């Protein structure tokens, strides 16, 4: 449930606890911008104006 | 008799409509000569094939006798060559040129069009000798007259000329014509004419399988970027096919997907079928799994069903099943010219399976991979993984103890930068778009 | 991805709009 | 008169380019006049 | 590949292989375009009595490559075989390039004529002289003066008016050319000095 | 320097009266009224007694410019 | 003209004095008129026949004498002379076998474009029949798919024209290929590993391996040297390409 | 899209249209199970009072739904097979080989091996049913399918996962979308200049 | 406007049925042939004994 | 005639293109 930040390494019989940096939300926000600024425009516009 | 008379009157009316289309073409060239504009010429050449599928010998002779009010060599050539039907009840008022119009000599552009329109009509009638004579008269007239706007015409004229000569099997003989007009195009900076002649030359080398000469000429001949879209697509596809024969794989897939995208989506059914077959065979050899959405092609279901089974065989690694289906329906593959490649995929199925299973596993046993892909031999499995690593397709290494393979690592300096390095050509696209706008913002 | 591409796309949009206008003007002038 | 024609074509290329360069300069000038207003 | 027939150490075999290159030049391009190394070997093999025509087909090789200037230089080094035929489109291309080269060299060597001139090649001057001489003797003086003025020779207008003065209005035609068209005095001095000495 | 260099160009370019209006498509409309004034004067100088038919058309809008 | 067509070349021609006779053959008979037109003139058709016969004889002499320049020259002459396919003449016999040997050694020269384009010129010559010409195809197929030792045993026989030296020259290309494959990202190479499993049981090849390339022999083991590094990155070529972008959209 | 517009528990009739309200719920449970694995689905569907009531009505349906929620694979796989058998008896059987059980266990295996690094095949097998070979071949097949971001150390029989960081996985998503949109703009560059 | 019939236009001669007649999107794995999973799990339960 | 006419016209237009382009910055 994302209440903890670690990975259970059963082969070593341990759990590696990692401090996750959450400041990397620029990555996901940028992808959302890519998706909702390109998909909604390029296909619609240049399929409507197929002939040019 | 009423139904037959009505049908004949209707088809005669459509013949008159086609004559009005040809009359519109003549008015288009009168405007083009007046305005010195070859773009509206290109529109005329674009609209001709749309109406080209329904012509009649009688209406062609009507247009010939009407347009040639002044006696000219074109009329003298068409009089015996064009075989009009017997007497027809329908006649039109043939008087387009009177006085100064008849006194002025015929336009070279309309002369090239009548010649090209006759040769397309002869091929529509399935005639060969008369078509070749008209086309020879066309190239002779275009060679004699040295106006700038004619060579743009000459591009598609030489194009369809050699297409006729391919049916004539003079596709070998026409090479001298292709090269001679190539030298004239080089002198006159006729990029479109150059583009057409290389396309015809490449199809000639394809029909004779003269691929070594084709690659030696492509590797030294510079192709115009701003050429016609159709000619660009044909050249790029032929380049992609010969690279595929040459085993230039990454370049092949790039060229074939570019050619598919450059081809019109609504048309080029045969071109589309060829590019689907090319992408299926080449990418399966690569192990690049073929695009599943391409199977929804409404015009390629029967051709891609064995191709689908070939994809399944490539993924699975079995041999007998696809060897059987190749023996069943491999003749079309031979006709497409990929059967030598087809067998190459048949024996490189293990290579593709090794790549996929190596991407799947971290440290896979050489015995396990041999059992998975039907090798049944530890030494052959070791040789295969040796051959995969030396090809560099996969990162699977060899430890002669048990067959160790390294895993991946966290992201380094250049692993975040190789996308931007390989993608920052965005501004290069922006600048060529802007430069094209600068070229294409004429005010009047 | 989001400055050079965006500049390329907007420049492309301007060009194709100009090309459509020029083609329509050339076809419908007379 | 063939090098003539080549020079004319280079002349045409220069003119075609200079069209939008002049127009871009004029419209940006108009924009600067608008903001000054 | 036929390049082996030239690669043999037999001069007769080399000659046999290199006769028909000038005849297959039109049809075959790729095989001749890739054979630049072989023709360089033949050009270096100057002890064989076909050096001149090997340089000719070397120019044909550079015709295939698209380097018209390099082909001009190779047929230049051949010398007398630069002017085998005076009527062809490739001939027109190479002479036009050579006229441009002569024009540039004449202009710079007239702008700095106090010695140290770039060496006016005897072979280049010979073909140039032959080409505009025949262009003057073709008896079309409505264009002979025009191509002469394009050639940019100091004495060419004097030669044109000393030879058959077809259309004797050519004097006034060249007069208005030098009055309005030619006005950059630094290289105009040749046309001007001829113009003053005649008029 | 701006007004001067846009007005004293017709002295050189009167050999090309057809190019007098071409080289001023931005000068006659520039945000500097002195530049527009120079462009106007330049065409006037380079076309002394010529019915250019194009300099007149381009100078017609400047006959009613808001700047005096 | 038409002298001693195969007078001494059919039974045995091991002497070097036959080079002069061949040269005289080139001067007199090979240079009669031409080999290009071949329109009619059955005499020139026989001239092409003798030209192909002396070319195959030269090919056999060159492959037995191990002279790369002369052999390559005969190969190119063979290709250019065969460029004129006339179907009415009796094909095969000399065609499939010689083309197989020529293509096989060309792959030893590492050329695949010419191999495949000749295969496309031969639709059924390579796949349906003529083990004479598919033997190089099978060898390349195995040497590309999964085999090193199986290729060696497959090379053990040549059905084309015997002359089992193209297998040795391919063996020289595969010792180079194996040496590169073990100079690849492999973890370790034991001395017995390099000597026994692949090939070359303690020949001069072993000394060549121990002296030419790196991976110095440890205790009966060659090991990979420094090829993968952390590389603390000065990051200067990213700066140059960034400047290239800057100047690219600093203008126009 | 199905789930987002289908959790709405406002029926036009008490028991009609889709043969019942109970059948309506079974469709809801199947669609949600295909939808997602275990985010705050406790607060999306589990919190649903009518949902809990109808799972009380259908114990077996409640059984596998709670089995997935509790991530107890020993009962989950048996119940998941029962679910697939039930979907076979249903005309809504379109995902016959894609999204009956393979997609749901792809989500379940992702959920399991995430927060893990190297979980042994032998013990994950008994924690997820029986037949160590069956789980091994299932993992190999699904890794070949593309999901289950991990690799198998066969010589030691270990499951070494490769979970990218938030930065790493997202950066991978951006470069994929960059590939798709370069394909798009190249197509648009084809559209222009013709 | 032309259809480019010059390239070999081998139309698909079946004209019998569309296998994916609906909007279903297939995957490379979706078309493998097996006895689904229920029977396989039953066999797994049997070989383990229950 | 037309030769140096277009030569001079090219020289002037090619120059004015660059000069008026100098204002884009």
């Amino acid at each position: 449930d994302k209440k903890f930040h670690g990975i259970l390494d059963q082969g070593e019989g341990v759990l590696i606890i990692f401090d996750e940096p959450p400041v990397d939300k620029t990555y996901e926000a940028a992808l959302e911008t890519i998706q909702n600024m390109s998909k909604v425009v390029d296909s619609l516009y240049n399929k409507a104006k197929k002939l040019t | 008799k009423t139904a037959a008379a009505a049908a004949e009157h209707s088809q005669r009316e459509l013949d008159t409509v086609t004559l009005e289309d040809i009359k519109e073409h003549v008015k288009q060239l009168e405007k083009a000569v007046s305005g010195k504009e070859p773009r509206f010429v290109l529109r005329a050449l674009r609209m001709l094939p749309s109406t080209s599928r329904r012509l009649n010998h009688y209406v062609l002779y009507k247009a010939v006798q009407g347009f040639f009010t002044s006696n000219n060599a074109t009329r003298d050539f068409l009089l015996p060559f064009l075989e009009e039907p017997m007497d027809t009840e329908a006649d039109l008022q043939f008087r387009p040129r009177t006085g100064k119009a008849a006194s002025t000599p015929l336009l070279p552009e309309v002369e090239a069009y009548l010649q090209l329109l006759v040769v397309i009509f002869m091929m529509n009638s399935k005639r060969y000798k008369e078509a070749q004579k008209i086309s020879d008269d066309l190239m002779q007239k275009i060679s004699t007259q040295n106006r700038r706007a004619l060579d743009l015409v000459a591009a598609k004229c030489y194009y369809y000329h050699a297409r006729v000569y391919e049916f004539l099997d003079k596709l070998d003989v026409v090479r001298s014509f292709l090269h001679a007009r190539l030298r004239t195009a080089t002198l006159r900076h006729d990029a479109d004419g150059q583009a057409t002649l290389l396309n015809l030359l490449l199809r000639n080398y394809l029909h004779y399988s003269l691929y070594d000469q084709a690659e030696k000429l492509v590797s030294k001949s510079v192709f115009p970027e701003q050429a016609n879209n159709n000619e660009w697509a044909r050249y790029l596809y032929y380049t992609g096919r010969i690279k595929a024969i040459q085993l230039e794989y990454s370049e092949a897939r790039r060229t074939m997907t570019n050619a598919l995208r450059k081809a019109p989506q609504h048309t080029a059914v045969g071109f589309k079928q060829t590019v689907h077959k090319l992408l299926i065979v080449v990418e399966l050899l690569l192990g690049e799994i073929p695009d599943r959405l391409q199977f929804r092609q409404p015009s390629l279901k029967r051709s891609l069903m064995p191709y689908f089974l070939l994809t399944q065989a490539v993924r699975t690694g079995n041999l007998a099943k696809f060897n059987q289906v190749l023996d069943q329906f491999g003749e079309k593959f031979q006709a497409d010219g990929t059967y030598t490649l087809i067998i190459r995929l048949r024996h490189n199925v293990i290579k593709t399976g090794v790549r996929m299973i190596s991407l799947s596993y971290s440290r896979i046993s050489l015995a396990d991979i041999a059992q998975k892909l039907q090798l049944d031999s530890p030494e052959d499995a070791e040789f295969i993984v040796a051959k995969a690593i030396r090809d560099g397709v996969i990162e699977a290494s060899i430890n002669h103890e048990k067959g160790y393979v390294q895993s991946k690592e966290m992201i380094d300096i250049y692993s975040t930068r190789e996308p931007q390095l390989a993608f920052h050509q965005r501004i290069s696209f922006c600048l060529d778009i802007h430069n094209m706008s600068v070229k294409a913002m004429r005010f009047p | 991805y989001l400055a050079s591409l965006i500049r390329s796309v907007v420049a492309l949009h301007n060009l194709i709009n100009n090309k459509i206008a020029n083609r329509d003007a050339e076809k419908k002038e007379g | 008169q063939y090098y003539l024609s080549k020079i004319e074509e280079l002349q045409l290329i220069v003119n075609d380019k200079s069209q939008n360069l002049r127009r871009l300069q004029a419209q940006r000038n108009e924009l600067n006049a608008k903001v000054r207003l | 590949g036929i390049i082996s027939l030239l690669d043999e150490d037999e001069p007769q075999l080399k000659e046999f292989a290199l006769h028909k290159l000038n005849a297959v030049v039109n049809d075959f391009w790729a095989e001749i375009s890739e054979s630049v190394d072989k023709i360089e070997v033949l050009y270096e093999d100057e002890g064989f009595r076909s050096r001149q025509f090997a340089a000719l087909v070397a120019s044909k090789v550079f015709y295939h490559l698209g380097a018209f200037e390099e082909s001009l230089n190779y047929a230049l080094g051949a010398g007398d075989l630069f002017n085998v035929n005076d009527n062809s489109e490739y001939v027109e291309t190479i002479i036009a390039k050579c006229i441009d080269h002569y024009t540039k060299q004449c202009v710079e060597n007239a702008d700095l004529p106090e010695g140290e001139k770039k060496p006016i090649d005897q072979r280049l001057e010979g073909i140039v002289n032959k080409m505009f001489q025949r262009c003057l003797d073709d008896h079309k003086y409505k264009q002979a003066i025009g191509i002469a003025l394009e050639t940019r020779r100091l004495d060419v207008f004097e030669k044109t008016i000393l030879e058959s003065n077809d259309v004797p209005g050519m004097l006034a035609y060249s007069l208005k050319l030098c009055m309005s068209l030619m006005q950059n005095k630094q290289f105009r001095n040749k046309v001007l000095r001829v113009l003053v000495k005649i008029y | 320097v701006r007004r001067a260099a846009v007005e004293s160009l017709g002295f050189i370019l009167f050999r090309t009266p057809e190019q007098c209006p071409s080289v001023v498509s931005l000068l006659s409309e520039s945000y500097n009224p002195h530049v527009r004034y120079g462009a106007a004067m330049a065409l006037g100088i380079c076309c002394a007694g010529t019915g250019n038919k194009e300099a007149i058309n381009l100078l017609e809008p400047m006959t009613n410019d808001p700047v005096n | 003209m038409y002298e001693q067509l195969k007078g001494e070349w059919n039974r045995k021609s091991p002497n070097l004095s036959k080079c002069g006779e061949e040269l005289g053959r080139l001067k007199l008979v090979l240079l009669e008129l031409n080999f290009l037109p071949t329109t009619g003139t059955k005499l020139t058709k026989q001239q092409l026949i003798l030209a192909r016969d002396i070319l195959e004889i030269g090919a056999q002499w060159s492959i037995l004498r191990k002279d790369i320049p002369s052999f390559e020259r005969y190969m190119a002459q063979l290709k250019c002379y065969y460029f004129d396919y006339k179907e009415q003449l009796p094909e095969s016999a000399y065609m499939h076998q010689l083309l197989g040997l020529n293509l096989l050694f060309l792959l030893s020269q590492n050329r695949v474009a010419e191999f495949h384009t000749e295969l496309e010129r031969l639709p059924a010559k390579d796949i349906q029949t003529n083990v004479y010409i598919k033997h190089p195809v099978s060898l390349e197929q195995y040497l590309m798919e999964g085999s090193y030792n199986k290729v060696f045993l497959a090379k053990g026989n040549i059905p084309a024209e015997s002359y089992t030296f193209f297998i040795d020259i391919l063996l020289d290309t595969i010792r180079d290929e194996i040496a590169g494959c073990i100079e690849k990202a492999y973890e370790k190479i034991l001395f017995t590993e390099a000597t026994r499993i692949l090939f070359f049981n303690t020949p001069k090849k072993m000394t060549d391996y121990a002296k030419k390339r790196g991976w110095v022999l440890g205790p009966n083991n060659y090991y990979s040297f420094a090829s993968q590094q952390q590389k603390p990155e000065d990051t200067t070529i990213p700066s140059t390409e960034l400047a290239k972008q800057v100047i690219e959209y600093a203008r126009q | 899209q199905a789930a987002e517009l289908f959790l709405d528990t406002v029926s036009t009739f008490t028991s009609y249209e889709l043969m019942d309200y109970k059948t309506f719920v079974t469709y809801t449970v199947y669609v949600s199970m295909i939808a997602l694995e275990r985010p705050d689905l406790r607060e999306k569907v589990i919190k649903g009072a009518e949902i809990l009531e109808v799972l009380h009505s259908l114990p077996a349906v409640r059984q596998y739904l709670f089995s997935l929620y509790e991530c107890r694979y020993s009962v989950f796989f048996q119940s998941l097979a029962v679910v697939e058998q039930e979907m076979k008896k249903d005309w809504l059987f379109a995902p016959h080989y894609r999204y009956y059980v393979r997609e749901m266990r792809i989500h379940a295996y992702s959920q399991l091996l995430e927060s893990y690094r190297s979980l042994t095949l032998g013990y994950m097998a008994e924690a997820f049913g029986v037949g160590v070979e069956f789980i091994d071949q299932e993992l190999s097949r699904f890794i070949a399918a593309g999901r289950l971001h991990c690799k198998i150390d066969k010589v030691n029989e270990i499951v070494e996962t490769n979970r990218p960081d938030s930065k790493n996985w997202q950066y991978q998503e951006t470069i994929k979308k960059g590939d798709l949109l370069l394909n798009r703009v190249q197509k648009l560059s084809r559209v222009i200049n013709m | 406007d032309d259809e480019f019939e010059e390239f070999p236009a081998e139309d698909w001669a079946g004209l019998d049925e569309d296998e994916d007649a609906h909007v279903w999107e297939d995957n490379w794995d979706d078309d493998n042939v097996e006895d689904d999973f229920s029977n396989q799990l039953r066999a797994e339960l049997e070989k383990h004994g229950y | 005639k037309l030769q140096q006419e277009l030569e001079f016209l090219e020289v002037q237009e090619e120059y004015i293109k660059d000069e008026q382009k100098n204002l884009k910055k």
